[PDB]
């Protein structure tokens, strides 16, 4: 699965 | 053996004509398995490998949202990089991101990756310790200091040692009949006369996976690496790749030349001659 | 930095006249992203051509594969026409069924 930066 | 999982993303500004184009793909080794193009009607991540169509609606839903969010953040980063370099909003610029993980035969992580490029050159890269950044310029050092304030390396390391390796091993198990078979290369030697005293010997390697292949010509046991035209490995339209190596020899001395092919899918290195 | 694409025109399978095959044109190692690739049958562009999604190599250069289903014959001449910002004029690489 993909990762997503925090924000 | 060792296996790879990577995600590539590309954002390109389109001054005048509209929103940046965002296109991202996912690869397991040399097998593409997910895609996303912002220029679609309702853009959505789609399966490009048979073993990934198994995933349920929540999976594709979360992936679709992640890709739309990445497009938004890429617009943000494009504007910010415009103001970092004091560039003109009338010029088109490219942002390229890759991240992922390599695991070993035991499924244990060897290296995690996260790199970002601006206009085709390195911008900032997560070091191998998963704790530091390599910045290419002072603008990337601005970004580095802002990302150290936000522990982006810690988020990335939690993801790489955790979700990356787990889901890569999951994908591997799901389609092991394909991903874990090494397709050996069909090899042959062709002869094409170019003149009355010369002729090309071309060594082929059709039908192979993965892409990592070694083609070498040798003249009486001495490598002709400078007199050998060697083309880039290309896809064959399936998960299979192709590659050839040519050398021009005098007509009459073909048997002085020997091709040598090395692939993961071969038990022994092969040596070929024109017959 | 800008880089000029390497172009390859080739068939998916070994060419034999009268059999349905795939004609491919692989454009690799270029930057920036926007490229124009058409496939040509006797000078006219093929209308039903697909392409893979844009990914890039580890030096950040892009690669694409344009493909379409064709049927090689002895007389039909096939080519690939690639235009890039780095190019003086649209380049035309002819298909060599021995290559
Ligand atoms: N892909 C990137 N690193 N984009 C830059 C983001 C960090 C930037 N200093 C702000 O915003």
């Amino acid at each position: 699965k993909r990762w997503i930066i925090l924000g | 053996g060792s296996h790879s999982m990577r995600y590539f993303h590309t954002s390109v500004s389109r001054p005048g004509r509209g929103e940046p184009r965002f296109i991202t793909v996912g690869y397991v080794d040399d097998t593409l398995f997910v895609r996303f193009d912002s220029d679609a009607a309702s853009p959505r991540e789609e399966p490009r490998a048979p073993w990934i169509e198994q995933e349920g609606p929540e999976y594709w839903d979360r992936e679709t949202q992640i890709c739309k969010a990445k497009a938004q953040t890429d617009r943000e980063d494009l504007r910010t990089l415009l103001r970092y370099y004091n560039q003109s909003e009338a010029g088109s610029h490219t942002l390229q991101n890759m991240y992922g993980c390599d695991v070993g035969p035991d499924g244990r992580l060897l290296r995690g990756y996260h790199q970002d490029a601006y206009d085709g050159k390195d911008y900032i890269a997560l070091n191998e310790d998963l704790s530091s950044w390599t910045a290419a310029d002072t603008a990337a050092q601005i970004t580095q200091r802002k990302w150290e304030a936000a522990r982006v390396a810690e988020q990335l390391r939690a993801y790489l040692e955790g979700e990356c390796v787990e889901w890569l091993r999951r994908y591997l198990e799901n389609g092991k009949e394909t991903l874990q078979r090494a397709d050996p290369p069909k090899t042959h030697v062709t002869h094409h006369p170019i003149s009355d005293h010369e002729a090309t010997l071309r060594c082929w390697a059709l039908g192979f996976y993965p892409a990592e292949i070694t083609l070498t010509w040798q003249r009486d046991g001495e490598d002709q690496t400078q007199d050998t035209e060697l083309v880039e490995t290309r896809p064959a339209g399936d998960r299979t790749f192709q590659k050839w190596a040519a050398v021009v020899v005098p007509s009459g001395e073909e048997q002085r030349y020997t091709c040598h092919v090395q692939h993961e899918g071969l038990p022994k290195p092969l040596t070929l001659r024109w017959e | 930095i800008q880089r000029t694409p390497k172009i390859q025109v080739y068939s998916r399978h070994p060419a034999e006249n009268g059999k349905s095959n795939f004609l491919n044109c692989y454009v690799s190692g270029f930057h920036p992203s926007d490229i124009e690739v058409d496939l040509l049958k006797n000078g006219e562009r093929i209308e039903k051509v697909e392409h893979s999604d844009l990914s890039f190599s580890k030096d950040w250069s892009f690669y694409l594969l344009y493909y379409t289903e064709f049927t090689p014959t002895e007389k039909d001449e096939y080519a690939c026409r690639v235009n890039h910002v780095t190019l003086s004029q649209p380049k035309i690489v002819k298909w060599d069924r021995d290559m």
